[PDB]
């Protein structure tokens, strides 16, 4: 019985969005996930200590496929995550992790209770021009049209990782702003 | 880089333990009881801390074990040295032929301390 | 039981071996950040604990060090090998690496 949770890349930023009825945590400032819920400490803090080390050695950035690479080993070897992230090998990335320790690529991804329902919306709005802000909007929607309850700032939260912001959990206002905007952007007609 | 030590003083103890001559150079020690044939390994572990860019160190059962207190004595032993010593370390807990497991229950404390020490002297 | 052995930017090496697994760091400049287990099945099994588990230089090297052992060095089989990814000549990197094991009789 997993949770919603959300993600759409775009040129400039992936953003997770989830359910909030603790779900998004960082893994490292260019890297975050959301999961659908305490069978993570463990790949948690697995994916930090490899994001970390190579760091510490290296000086740079994880490759984000790599860090999936190495969350999903530990599986392999026998708990869903959407990992997001940014690096300077192929940019703004997604990924979908299953308990199985099989991950893909994608470009939109919605997991969770109303995820065959909000995937259908997600294949036929994304496109590869998406801005931060639709995205944003996007997720937001999309949350709304799949939640038991209404959506206001406390029951769906939303984050995302920027090339220059690094991760970011949005706090209670970006995302009151946000929620609003879509009311008055739904509004036209 | 490395040492050899057996501990004397709560029992004594064995202690190989590579480190730096002078920052990536992790702190690599294992440590069983000594004995009087030897020893085998139950638990290897590894833990780094976080930088000041986000007093938190982060860690994880290299070579994991089914026994609650050896995870916890490696992992204690590997979070506390490297938060100390702001390195990253490798920590092996042995274990003795037949060794009983109260004596680990009995001397959890004792031994971090006198890891500590032993590090603290011979680095600062 | 330890034996060590340190060479020539510098490797050293260390080993420490027990009943049940022996226990190998490999440095580069005192640097080690990847954890490898080569176990074999009794009649090998690299698993990747710490590092790129998708390195395809990686099993390469581990099982070369695991025969090296097996049949070679002594006097059913695990090895943990902790080593500086930094170190992938390539295979005459790995030539002396493993002339560097035998140096201090691993």
């Amino acid at each position: 019985l997993g949770s919603t949770a959300i993600g759409i890349a775009t040129k400039e930023g992936v953003v997770l969005g989830v359910e909030k009825r603790e779900k998004i945590v960082e893994i490292d400032r260019h890297i975050g996930c959301a999961m659908s819920t305490a069978d993570a400490r463990s790949m948690i803090e697995h994916a930090r200590t490899a994001a970390v080390t190579h760091n510490l050695y290296y000086d740079e950035d994880i490759n984000v496929e790599s860090l999936t690479q190495s969350v999903c080993d530990l599986a392999l070897r026998f708990v869903a995550l959407l990992i997001a992230g940014h690096d300077a090998d192929d940019g703004y990335q997604l990924f979908h992790a299953e308990p199985s320790g099989t991950f893909y690529r994608y470009n939109a991804k919605a997991i969770g209770s109303g995820s065959e329902g909000a995937q259908a919306e997600l294949l036929n709005e994304w496109h590869s021009s998406l801005t931060l802000k639709e995205a944003e909007l996007l997720v937001l929607k999309i949350l709304k049209q799949v939640m038991e309850e209404k959506l206001d700032e406390n029951n769906a939260q939303l984050s995302c990782i920027t090339k220059q912001d690094g991760f970011k959990i949005y706090d209670n206002e970006k995302t009151a702003e946000l929620i609003k905007e879509l009311k008055e952007k739904e509004a036209a007609e | 880089k490395t040492i050899s030590r057996t501990i004397e003083s709560q029992p004594t103890l064995d202690v190989i333990a590579t480190l730096p001559a002078d920052k990536k150079i992790p702190i690599s020690l294992v440590v069983g009881f000594k004995q009087e044939s030897s020893s085998s390994l139950s638990c290897y572990y590894y833990a780094i801390p976080l930088m000041r860019d986000r007093s938190n160190v982060v860690g994880i059962p290299l070579l994991d074990t089914k026994d609650d207190r050896i995870r916890d004595m490696a992992r204690h032993m590997a979070t506390i040295i490297s938060e100390r010593f702001n390195r990253p370390c490798y920590v092996t807990w042995s274990s003795l032929p037949s060794e009983d497991p109260s004596m680990l229950v009995a001397n959890h404390l004792y031994i971090l301390k006198k890891c500590l020490d032993l590090l603290k002297t011979e680095l600062g | 039981i330890s034996y060590e052995f340190q060479t020539h930017k510098e490797l050293y090496v260390q080993a420490t071996h027990f009943n049940n697994t022996i226990l190998l760091q490999i440095r580069l400049n005192g640097e080690m950040d990847s954890t490898y287990e080569v176990s074999s099945k009794g009649l090998y099994q690299v698993v990747t604990k710490l590092g790129d588990s998708a390195d395809p230089k990686v099993p390469v090297v581990c099982v070369q060090i695991a025969e090296l052992y097996r049949r070679v060095i002594l006097p059913q089989f695990s090895l943990l090998i902790s080593m500086s990814s930094k170190i992938w000549n390539d295979f005459g990197k790995l030539v002396f690496v493993l002339k560097c094991i035998k140096d201090m009789y691993a």
